[PDB]
């Protein structure tokens, strides 16, 4: 947060792309070396660019660092669908800040066309209504942009109660996923024909449905 | 060169959280290596904590400095990070990470080379409880587990003993309204495959150090 860095970055694949990081007099400014490191999502950080500009093995030559003045920057050329990832600036530091520093760090956003999710929904297991308790299980994944809408209806009679959703999470893949889950008794379950979870998604909404079948 | 992030992924208010990394491969007092910690709370970036030389000698973060203690055992070849009176702000994932130097006037803090895989630390006043675990019955075919009402996160979840990876996908937890977890763990796979071969999840959750298998059957 010290070194400040751009809260999100987009491109287009095969496209030149630039982050920046550019901090006070004690950071970079007094001439200390600045490390880059790559953080795909949910994973531990990976060391990309050290010494301002130069490339450990196991990093392609698409990526190269810079520096000049009070700031510093990373370039990616040939920009990959791979790349999209977080990206965090390091400095030492002479301030009172301690002589490690990070940046705020960078949402790398790569280019993804729309994707319709993929639904899949759940009746509560016999095993948990055994426990007198039912839950309903919603998954839809697959999806970009992290946008989509969950309604749940008894039979054709939608009912907000009962209902908690997630918040979309981008896979290994970068597409989002979500998932929601219904809670009732068991009684409210068996009363209706039928349970429908839709999820609206680009103006096409999926509504799969399932209703108390034993077997 | 393997580091090892270990440790309980709860620890309550106004209560000293310890966590520790061993090291493979290297010893951790070898001339010209530094360790050090790294935390990174969810959602957000990262934070330096603290860094060890190969000797005794330990550097923190001052945002931090007053709570914050490092120590490397050298016969272990472990490290141990020491955070006093926890506060919800201290929620994070603790990395373990090997700290170059530049040799000056100084030995100059530099850029980590290797990371270990962090370990999720949550503060809570709330203590632990594992998961209650049910299955999903297929319908080309779908099938999972269903891990309801734990705390707190992590919770793995494998298929096989590991031996099924193709068609897996976990869910991320939903944090209920009650302040536990639900978790969801899914794999697609032939319908032919139905009645020949075994589906059954493995999931673990470290924080109450549960183990939970269970076979996955149609009807």
């Amino acid at each position: 947060s010290v070194l400040t860095q751009p809260p999100s970055v987009s491109g287009a694949p095969g496209q030149r792309v630039t982050i920046s990081c550019t901090g006070s007099s004690s950071n970079i400014g007094a001439g200390f070396d600045v490390h880059w490191y790559q953080q795909l999502p949910g994973t531990a950080p990976k060391l990309l660019i050290y010494d301002n500009n130069n490339r450990p093995s196991g990093v392609p030559d698409r990526f190269s660092g810079s520096k000049s003045g009070t700031s510093a920057s990373l370039a990616i050329t040939g920009l990959q669908a791979e790349d999209e990832a977080d990206y965090y600036c390091q400095s030492y530091d002479t301030s009172l800040s301690g002589p490690v520093v990070f940046g705020g760090g960078t949402k790398l956003t790569v280019l993804q066309p729309k994707a319709a999710p993929s639904v899949t929904l759940f009746p509560p297991s016999s095993e948990e209504l055994q426990a007198n308790k039912a839950t309903l299980v919603c998954l839809i994944s697959d999806f970009y942009p992290g946008a989509v809408t969950v309604a749940w209806k008894a039979d054709s009679s939608p009912i907000k109660a009962g209902v908690e959703t997630t918040t979309p999470s981008k896979q290994s893949n970068n597409k989002y996923a979500a998932s929601s889950y219904l809670s009732l008794t068991p009684e409210q379950w068996k009363s209706h024909r039928s349970y429908s979870c839709q999820v609206t998604h680009e103006g096409s909404t999926v509504e799969k449905t399932v209703a108390p079948t034993e077997c | 060169l393997q580091l090892q992030e270990s440790g309980p992924g709860l620890v309550k208010p106004s209560e000293t959280l310890s966590l520790s990394c061993t090291v493979s491969g290297v010893s951790i007092s070898d001339n010209s290596y530094y360790w050090g910690w790294i935390r990174q709370p969810p959602g957000k970036g990262l934070e330096w904590i603290g860094t060890i030389s190969y000797s005794g000698n330990t550097y923190y973060n001052p945002s931090l400095k007053s709570r914050v203690s490092i120590s490397g055992d050298t016969s272990k070849h472990q490290l141990s990070l020491k955070v006093s009176s926890v506060t919800a702000a201290d929620t994070a994932v603790y990395y373990c990470a090997r700290q170059r130097i530049v040799s000056g006037f100084v030995e100059w803090l530099s850029k980590f080379d290797y990371w270990g895989q962090g370990t999720l630390v949550t503060v809570s006043s709330a203590s632990t409880k594992g998961p209650s675990v049910f299955p999903l019955a297929p319908s080309t075919a779908a099938l999972g587990c269903l891990v309801k009402d734990y705390f707190p996160e992590p919770v793995t979840v494998s298929w096989n003993s590991g031996a099924l990876t193709s068609g897996v996908h976990t869910f991320p937890a939903v944090l209920q309204s009650s302040g536990l977890y639900s978790l969801s763990s899914v794999v697609t796979v032939p319908s032919s495959s139905l009645g020949t071969q075994t589906y059954i999840c493995n999931v673990n959750h470290k924080p109450s150090n549960t183990k939970v298998d269970k076979k996955v059957e149609p009807k």
